[PDB]
């Protein structure tokens, strides 16, 4: 192997990115006017693509709840 | 449209499998008809976990039904065993009136 890629941790802007299109995915999902994407990436660091598929999943989850 | 059967007269053949809906445990209890092994009876409002299992499998039925598909998965872990994790389980199943399909 002559050199290497390693793919890191996603970054805040990644999340934002990649929470907007996970919710998309399971387009019926909506979401209120305060709540901006760029908001909600500041809480979410250290997670993994996979992680923020299962919590978006289980966020659909808890509206169904109420 | 209705009619009777009679072994010395009527023939009777077993045809392929069907699906079908199992009732939930609100229209009947078979168990308790039957008298078998009657399953311990929640009430959800003291059992909150319970509760949260269950808020999982209608939701997901229902957004099956209405088109939309999820693979709703869940694990069961305890710190100490002869817990009825399985008998809540199978309370659950019935409660929804959902087949079981229990694997030891
Ligand atoms: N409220 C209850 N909760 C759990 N089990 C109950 C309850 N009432 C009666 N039981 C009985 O207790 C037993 C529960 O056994 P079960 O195998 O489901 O336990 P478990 O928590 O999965 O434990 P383990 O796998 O460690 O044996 C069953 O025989 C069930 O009928």
């Amino acid at each position: 192997v002559s050199e290497t890629w390693s793919l890191r941790a996603p970054d805040k802007h990644a999340r934002a990115k990649l929470l907007e299109y996970f919710f998309s995915k399971n387009q019926i999902m909506k979401l209120n006017r305060d709540l901006q994407f760029s908001d909600l990436s500041l809480e979410t660091e250290g997670f993994s693509p996979l992680d923020l598929e299962i919590f978006t999943e289980k966020i659909f989850y808890d509206l169904q709840l109420e | 449209s209705h009619f009777i059967i009679d072994p010395n007269r009527t023939k009777l053949i077993t045809t392929n499998i069907t699906n079908r809906r199992p009732l939930p445990l609100s229209r009947s209890n078979l168990q308790r008809y039957y008298g078998f092994a009657e399953t311990f009876y929640y009430d959800l409002h003291i059992f909150p976990y319970v509760r949260q299992l269950v808020n999982i499998l209608e939701t997901s039925f229902n957004c099956s039904q209405r088109g939309i598909t999820l693979n709703a998965s869940v694990l069961l872990h305890s710190t100490t065993n002869n817990v009825g994790k399985a008998t809540m389980v199978r309370f659950a199943s019935k409660y929804l009136g959902i087949h079981l399909l229990e694997i030891d």
